[PDB]
């Protein structure tokens, strides 16, 4: 009942990576069916392969020539593997379980499996000659032209990272109203910055902290910075 | 060799309202289309499967229909929690195919709200290490739409500032904006005035936030 | 070669609870699949593992016809790999199932004006059920920390409730009667076979 990703990360143009889906509470016996979608960033889902368990066979998307090899490695593992990796396979991917069942028709019999109820949370690969570069964080100083109606904006600024994702936290969790972190944008250095404001009560400036955690998991940096008043 | 087109790209309602997205595939393919809701850094979430099936759990305010190559998808007594991105997923037996659709953005349409304006100095740190960024916030508007332009000394500036936007907030129907604007330590100390002016619909009149270099 | 008895089963007068369903053995005889796939009654009809019309080419060891009566919604939920009240606590059916599912809409027999309330199903359990698992405990049920001595009480509950079957009830809440054929194949010499 739960299908966990991995395998993501950064290689460079032309490498392979192989990507693998965990089966979690289930089988994959000869009912089911997955398939891996791989989705751009502000882009839509597209499928890239499927396997099908109940017949040992497997389909793969149309642009996909042989450069795709989607295999079960285990009972409750399946690997995809890609190769002649360009920057059009910049892309998040999931995998999802589909039911495969048989109805009678004029036809004859028919094999269907329909829709993905299941899915993974996903794993992210990414595509380029860049390096991993860990995160710059610099105070957003909450002055008073950042207060407005008793109320007062602060945030830490993200900077010169590579690659996606970085995390941020306010207060190690403890301080989540009224948080904005923005999207991230890669700059034109090839590099991207994020930015994380939060809109917090003026009065208590001088008496409550507010530290900013931001995770940048493909460096292991954990950078906790603390952010008053200039 | 099958296409699911969706349209439009974006659906607007207020809060109870209707919203209705339309996917038409290219080939017949019977009852199998399917619905899948799908939130920023989330897994696509099913709604309809069978193109007219509620999935268990979903609220019925979530309808699919169609047949054939038609499919719509309305979205009755709209939520703020409903605004997010809506997928068709096509499957055709014939092929084995799963076909997406393009997909769809629903807006959560609000009273419109006058962004509030503030403007961050670059920090002494940054500075050391060869570069100043320059940030004005934009927060809590509504429409979307908003112009920053950034002026130094009374001079509009371009190519050096990136701008991104909060997804609709699911307590508000809110937008938030960041405008980042990156220059060399050597350009910040050549200048004296930065300024961030924002046009909006909900501002009568540009609204500019400013401030001057080694003062505070 | 006298006929498999799948008349007994799907013609029956009366039906069991989802809880309580009711498993009938087939063994030494021949089965027509036609006659079932074939027929409209059935709103649905799903085989997982093996194809309908290989089903009168093959033998195996045993059949198994299990027969329950569920509402409309909930046919959905007798399939592998599924989730909720039915698959969860009242009938489980395994990962490599091997069978087919069969429903048809029992409105005009198991509803009553008024309510008919002699299908029941299980709420509340403790474990998910194993895949062809019965559970007939009807013992009050704990949901909290304070235990119980078989009294309904403040966390005491009974575990089991029934269906409001209704004509005016919607499709989804209408009862419909299922039946699934397991079909299993040991090293025990075969007994069910189709014709050819
Ligand atoms: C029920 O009885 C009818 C009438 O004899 C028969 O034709 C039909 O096949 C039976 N239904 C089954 C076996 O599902």
């Amino acid at each position: 009942q739960s299908l966990e990703e991995s395998g993501g990360d950064l290689v460079k143009p032309g490498t392979s990576l192989t990507l693998t889906c965990t089966a979690s509470g289930f089988s994959f016996s000869h009912n089911y069916v997955m398939c891996w979608v791989r989705q751009a960033p502000g882009k839509g889902l597209e499928c890239v392969a499927c396997i099908y368990f109940g017949f040992g066979d497997t389909y793969y998307a149309s642009w996909a020539k042989g450069r795709i090899t989607i295999s079960k490695t285990s009972s409750t593992t399946v690997t995809l593997q890609m190769t002649s990796l360009t920057a059009a396979d910049t892309a998040t991917y999931f995998c999802a379980r589909a039911l495969g069942y048989y109805i009678y028709g004029d036809a004859g019999d028919i094999y269907i499996a329909d829709y993905f109820k299941l899915w993974g949370p996903g794993t992210l690969v990414t595509v380029s000659s860049g390096q991993p570069k860990a995160p710059s964080v610099f105070p957003l100083a909450p002055s008073s032209k950042s207060t407005s109606g008793g109320t007062a904006a602060l945030g830490c600024l993200v900077k010169d990272y590579f690659p996606e994702p970085v995390t941020v936290s306010w207060n190690s969790g403890a301080l989540t109203s009224g948080v904005h972190t923005f999207p991230a944008v890669l700059q034109s250095s090839g590099l991207y910055s994020l930015s994380s404001v939060v809109t917090v009560p003026s009065s208590s400036l001088g008496t409550q902290t507010y530290i900013c955690n931001v995770n940048h998991k493909p460096s292991n940096t954990k950078v906790d910075k603390r952010v008053e008043p200039k | 060799d099958i296409v699911m087109t969706q349209t439009p790209a974006s659906v607007e309602a207020a809060v109870g309202g209707t919203v209705t997205i339309k996917c038409q595939a290219s080939q017949s393919i019977s009852k199998y289309l399917a619905w899948y809701q799908q939130k920023p850094g989330q897994p696509p979430k099913l709604l309809i499967f069978e193109a007219s099936t509620l999935e268990s759990g979903v609220p019925s305010r979530f309808k699919g229909r169609g047949s054939g190559t038609e499919f719509t998808l309305t979205i009755s007594d709209l939520e703020c929690a409903d605004a997010a991105t809506y997928y068709c997923q096509g499957y055709y037996y014939s092929s084995h195919s799963y076909v997406f659709g393009g997909g769809t953005e629903v807006v959560v349409k609000r009273t419109v709200a006058a962004p509030s304006v503030f403007i961050f100095p670059p920090s002494d740190e940054q500075l050391k290490s060869g570069t100043a960024s320059v940030v004005c916030l934009l927060n809590n508007f509504y429409p979307r739409e908003a112009k920053v332009q950034w002026k130094v000394d009374n001079a509009l500036q371009s190519g050096n500032s990136q701008e991104s936007v909060t997804e609709q907030d699911s307590k508000d129907s809110t937008y938030s904006l960041s405008s980042t604007l990156t220059l060399s330590k050597a350009d910040y100390e050549k200048h004296k005035v930065y300024a961030c002016e924002v046009t909006h619909q909900g501002l009568s009149s540009p609204v500019t936030k400013s401030f001057n270099r080694g003062e505070c | 070669t006298n006929l498999c008895p799948f008349g007994e089963v799907f013609n029956a007068t009366r039906f069991a609870s989802v809880y309580a369903w009711n498993r009938k053995r087939i063994s030494n005889c021949v089965a027509d699949y036609s006659v079932l796939y074939n027929s409209a009654s059935f709103s649905t009809f799903k085989c997982y593992g093996v194809s309908p019309t290989k089903l009168n080419d093959l033998c195996f060891t045993n059949v198994y016809a299990d027969s329950f009566v569920i509402r409309g919604d909930e046919v959905r939920q007798i399939a592998p790999g599924q989730t909720g009240k039915i698959a969860d606590y009242n009938y489980k059916l395994p990962d490599d199932f091997t069978g087919c599912v069969i429903a048809w809409n029992s409105n005009n027999l198991d509803s009553k004006v008024g309510g008919n309330y002699n299908y029941l199903y299980r709420l509340f359990r403790k474990s998910n059920l194993k895949p062809f698992e019965r559970d007939i405990s009807t013992e009050i049920y704990q949901a909290g920390s304070t235990p119980c001595n078989g009294v309904e009480g403040f966390n005491c509950y009974f575990p089991l409730q029934s269906y409001g079957f209704q004509p005016t009830n919607g499709v989804g809440y209408q009862p419909y009667r299922v039946v699934v054929l397991s079909f299993e194949l040991l090293h025990a010499p075969a007994t069910v076979c189709g014709p050819k």
